[PDB]
RNA sequence: AGUAAACUGAGAGUAGAGUGCUUAGUUGAACAGGGCCCUGAAGCGCGUACA
């Protein structure tokens, strides 16, 4: 159902918590009660409703399939070009991924799109990065790289990535320090 | 001094010196008494060396400047 | 007719040290050097001290030019910071919005 | 896994097959080197079992067709971060101490050139330094892996090591050792005593030599050592690392200088540096040069699966997964066929 | 939280995407019908879908670090794995043919039985009628409990320079003989609770 | 909850001057379920009492 300030502006109308009540039961009897097409072509004027892009496959000069994409997280941005087909060489600003991240958890979270889909070995991939520490260079890859991995990975694929939380941009970014209180969320301590 | 060029250069280089020492050494041991300077450093052996090594001092070094320089090695020391 | 006696003590000051400025500069300049005899820098060092005290920079202050206030001046806008909330407030200063971000 | 345990004919054909080191040579010919991690796994499982490779095949041709009467060559293992360069030439190591040769081995130049607390002044040199703790440890090593030719080897000179101590011309090389075992002062002269009587006897051709030197970057770079003014120090102010320079050059015949570069431990090098020039230097790179480099890379999938049948069969990969080829393929992207990163990761699988 | 409340955590499981349609109740159906329209958060960097993931041992892992080193934590961690599983495989050379039956060779299987040995069935808290009274623990408290007494018991300076692997792999085998102060501790518990059984009424 | 914690930079002001202040970024978790004696906020209300 639209919202009481919705149907407000509908009616320009100042109405009440209790008016906008009655108004919705009385609707919802009307569904209740078989409402036909033109019943319900009436009450769609009161309902409101409630996918990942595919990129296209290029083509290098060699002729060879691959899909372009990008994603950023903290500060970070990386953009991924994955092959159609690889042996799952995954070079990062022209480095191999074991190399430049020393560390086993940016290397989990590399392989997490592509184990996720089965695909590791499948598909080679280059991936360009900047900024950031350390750990948000490895989600904005894993990011850029699921994206990518879409345009290869079938529809129900994608579907299960983005419920997983693969294809998600992720929100949580930092919060910035407040005056008067030493971080975010941290208050001076408190005098007395 | 040699510390004061952005461009190294074989000639009257370690590298030279050394390869040269390597060949009169093993000419030595084969005892032929046919070999100098100017004869060793004229085959085309030695000149592919020296490209190798001049490569590998200026230009970037990769694998691919490695593997020649190894093949140019292998060919002046008659190891394969 | 500055604001207060101190805001003309330091209009005073700043004359003197203007014209002043020169002589200080390289009688210092003697001074702080490690070429000349001791003695050289000792008579410079009295001359130095000789000059008159007010002439000195160190004993300039950044008052505000409105209030004369001695602490909390903005040196963007040699202004205190309580006259620099009033204009900010009353929109009178170009460019400056509140803060929010 | 190879039958052939006699290090001499085994070749190409036994290539991605383990090959076993016995519990007796490997204390004899190999007291120390061998990498911490595969001393370990040798501790955990009773086998010293190291899968022959093109690289120590090599070698150990080049060996074979080496001809003392030519000036000592040198080979120069080099490559990236735990591709069993050290392995290799513990490898050729035993394969030359089976061939009765006398092993100068070198377990690693990083440790002689860094935090070294007993830092005296060399009485021979007043103006180089000694590493008495080092020199002890090496000459032990030595003398454990070859003392069978300690005493049939003499000296060739009269050594004063105090006013009135001396060991004289004609005397067994065992006399120089224990000197400079026993008396740890003496133990950096001793080492330099026996350095230059064993070049001197491979020239004159008493028995042939290998010279097999693990980091051998180490000795052309940089030192952390401070002097008592806190003054750093360069590597040829330390008599053992001048007198290896000395050994690394090839003036003298009768063995062959085998060296295998090392970033492990490295000082004021970049994590990635592993060629042979970015290690060694200029000074280093004009040393050995002339020289035959042997590169050391990752596991071909090949010894990928003999390493990886290995450990199964030694149970060692407990968990349930390893077995499962989606467990070797996990394994395979995680440690990009590199033996130390596998090795690491299945220490804890 | 910069997540909405209408964020959803997500679910990592394999097997509960490859269940078939057909087993599948129609409470579930419909769950699983619904999740496609929530919406899911970005997923923890902790958890994957590794067959080797162990959440018991991960939340050990954190409970065992210090200010943000979850490398160290982790190294520790593994490190007390590799060694349990040394010392039971010299145990199992050791042993003849009839104890090497008895003799369990898994860190993750000694691990869980050490833990579950430790964790406490009651525990005392102040009930106010302050009095200390015997209250029975949630499942989550009794872990909880026995994963921090572990820590604590190991982090005791009693150990003089033993490195934090070996001590907690001591310590996990004698627990998982039923041996040790951490299981001393969970007694110590138990008999505060029986003598304190008197005023469980409160 | 990118919160705490830890770490590292930068800015304000002076000739100079803080472990102070402001601010940027990095790694980055644990509990979140019980109750009301204690604090305070309410309703159910009770009883005091003077303006
Ligand atoms: N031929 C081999 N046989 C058996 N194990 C091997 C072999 N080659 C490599 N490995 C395994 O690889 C592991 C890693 O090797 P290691 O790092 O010690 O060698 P390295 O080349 O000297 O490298 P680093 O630069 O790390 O010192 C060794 O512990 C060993 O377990
Ligand atoms: N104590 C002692 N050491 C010696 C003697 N002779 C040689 N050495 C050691 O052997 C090493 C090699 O000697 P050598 O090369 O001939 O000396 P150098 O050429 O002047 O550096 C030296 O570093 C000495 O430490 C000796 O008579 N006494
Ligand atoms: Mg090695």
């Amino acid at each position: 159902w639209l919202i009481k300030e919705e149907l407000e502006e509908m009616l320009v109308e100042k109405l009440s918590d209790l008016d906008y009540m009655q108004f919705i039961r009385l609707l919802e009897k009307l569904l209740t009660s078989q409402c036909g097409a033109a019943e319900e072509e009436f009450v769609q004027r009161f309902r409101r409703s409630v996918k990942q892009l595919i990129e296209p496959v290029q083509y290098d000069e060699q002729g060879m399939a691959f899909s372009k994409s990008e994603g950023k997280r903290k500060t970070a941005k990386a953009e991924a070009i994955v092959y159609k087909h690889g042996s799952g060489r995954i070079k990062v600003n022209g480095i191999d991924y074991q190399l430049y991240f020393p560390i086993t958890q940016d290397r989990e979270q590399l392989m997490f799109p592509f184990h996720f889909v089965d695909r590791l070995g499948k598909h080679d991939v280059t991936c360009t990065v900047s900024g950031g520490g350390r750990s948000a260079q490895a989600g904005a890859i894993r990011l850029a790289m699921a994206k990518a991995l879409c345009s290869f990975v079938t529809e129900d694929e994608v579907e299960w990535m983005r419920q997983a939380g693969l294809l998600t941009t992720d929100p949580r970014v930092r919060e910035r320090k407040k005056p008067g209180q030493e971080g975010a969320r941290r208050k001076f301590t408190w005098k007395k | 001094t040699e510390a004061d060029m952005e461009e190294y250069i074989w000639e009257n280089s370690s590298s030279e010196r050394n390869i040269l020492e390597t060949l009169l050494q093993m000419k030595a041991a084969e005892k032929n008494m046919e070999i100098n300077k100017e004869e060793l450093l004229g085959t085309k052996e030695i000149e592919e060396y020296k490209k190798s090594v001049v490569s590998l001092k200026n230009e970037e070094e990769n694998e691919n400047s490695i593997s020649q320089y190894k093949e140019s090695v292998k060919r002046l020391l008659n190891v394969t | 007719h500055y604001v207060d006696w101190r805001m003309w003590r330091d209009v005073k000051r700043r004359k003197m040290a203007y014209e002043y400025a020169d002589e200080r500069l390289r009688i210092n300049s003697l001074r702080k050097n490690t070429i000349l005899p001791k003695i050289l820098q000792d008579v410079a060092d009295e001359e130095i001290a000789a000059l008159p005290r007010d002439s000195c920079p160190v004993r300039i202050r950044n008052r505000c030019v409105m209030t004369s206030r001695p602490r909390g001046v903005k040196r963007r806008w040699r202004l205190s910071r309580i006259v620099f909330r009033h204009l900010a407030d009353h929109g009178q200063l170009s460019g400056i919005q509140r803060a929010t971000w | 896994r190879t039958n052939e345990n006699d290090p001499a004919k085994h070749g190409d054909q036994h290539e991605g097959q383990h090959y076993n080191i016995s519990p007796q040579d490997l204390e004899t010919v190999f007291p120390h080197g061998l990498p911490p991690r595969f001393v370990m796994q040798v501790k955990t499982f009773s086998e010293a079992c190291l899968m022959v490779r093109k690289p120590a095949l090599e070698l150990l041709h080049y060996l074979k067709n080496t001809s003392f009467a030519y000036p000592a060559i040198r080979y120069l293992l080099y490559g990236e971060k735990g591709t069993g360069k050290t392995l290799s030439l513990c490898h050729v190591i035993h394969f030359c101490a089976k061939q009765d040769w006398l092993i100068l081995h070198i377990p690693d130049a990083h440790l002689w050139v860094k935090n070294c607390r007993d830092l005296l002044q060399s009485s021979y040199n007043k103006q180089r330094f000694d590493q008495p703790l080092e020199a002890s440890t090496w000459l032990k090593n030595f003398k454990t892996t070859n003392e069978r030719f300690l005493n049939q080897i003499k000296v060739q000179e009269k050594y004063v090591w105090n006013k009135r101590e001396s060991t004289e011309k004609g005397s067994p090389l065992g006399e120089v050792v224990e000197q400079g075992i026993t008396r740890v002062r003496n133990a950096t002269d001793a080492v330099g005593i026996v350095l230059k009587e064993l070049k001197r006897q491979s020239s004159l051709g008493m028995f042939h030599l290998l010279v097999a030197v693990d980091g051998i970057n180490a000795l052309w770079g940089r030192t952390t050592l401070k002097r008592e003014d806190k003054s750093p120090i360069a590597p040829e102010e330390l008599a053992l690392v001048h007198n290896l320079r000395k050994m690394m050059k090839n003036d003298w015949h009768g063995g062959a200088i085998v060296s295998a570069l090392s970033q492990t431990g490295s000082l004021f090098k970049p994590r990635k540096a592993y060629l042979p020039q970015e290690l060694l230097g200029k000074e280093g790179f004009d040393a050995l040069d002339p020289f035959i480099p042997i590169l050391v890379s990752n596991y071909n999938p090949k010894e990928f699966e003999s390493c990886i049948q290995y450990y199964l069969e030694n149970n060692w990969l407990q968990h349930e997964k390893a077995p499962t080829e989606e467990g070797k393929k996990e394994l395979l992207f995680l440690s990009n066929a590199n033996p130390s990163l596998l090795e690491r990761h299945c220490a804890y699988l | 939280s910069r997540y909405s409340p209408e964020f959803k955590d997500p679910l990592i499981d394999k097997e509960y995407y490859r269940k078939p349609v057909e087993e599948l109740t129609e409470e579930e159906k419909y769950v699983r019908e619904l999740k496609k329209t929530q919406l899911i958060k970005a997923a923890p960097a902790g958890k994957t879908s590794s067959v080797f993931e162990d959440p018991v041992i991960s939340k050990f892992t954190n409970m065992m670090m210090i200010g943000g080193n979850k490398v160290l934590a982790r190294s520790l961690m593994i490190q007390t794995l590799e060694a349990v599983k040394r010392k039971q495989f010299e145990k199992y050379h050791a042993a003849s043919a009839e104890e090497q039956a008895t003799i369990e060779r898994n860190p993750y299987t000694i691990f869980h039985q050490a833990l579950k040995n430790c964790e406490p069935m009651i525990g005392l808290v102040p009930i106010l009628k302050f009095y200390q009274v015997p209250v029975p623990l949630p499942d989550r408290r009794r872990r909880f409990l026995a994963m921090k007494w572990m820590i604590t018991e190991c982090r005791d300076k009693k150990h003089q320079r033993t490195l934090m692997p070996e001590k907690l792999s001591h310590k996990l085998l004698e627990a998982f003989h039923n041996q040790g102060p951490v299981i001393k501790r969970k007694h110590d518990l138990h008999k505060m609770a029986e003598a304190n059984r008197a005023l469980a009424h409160y």
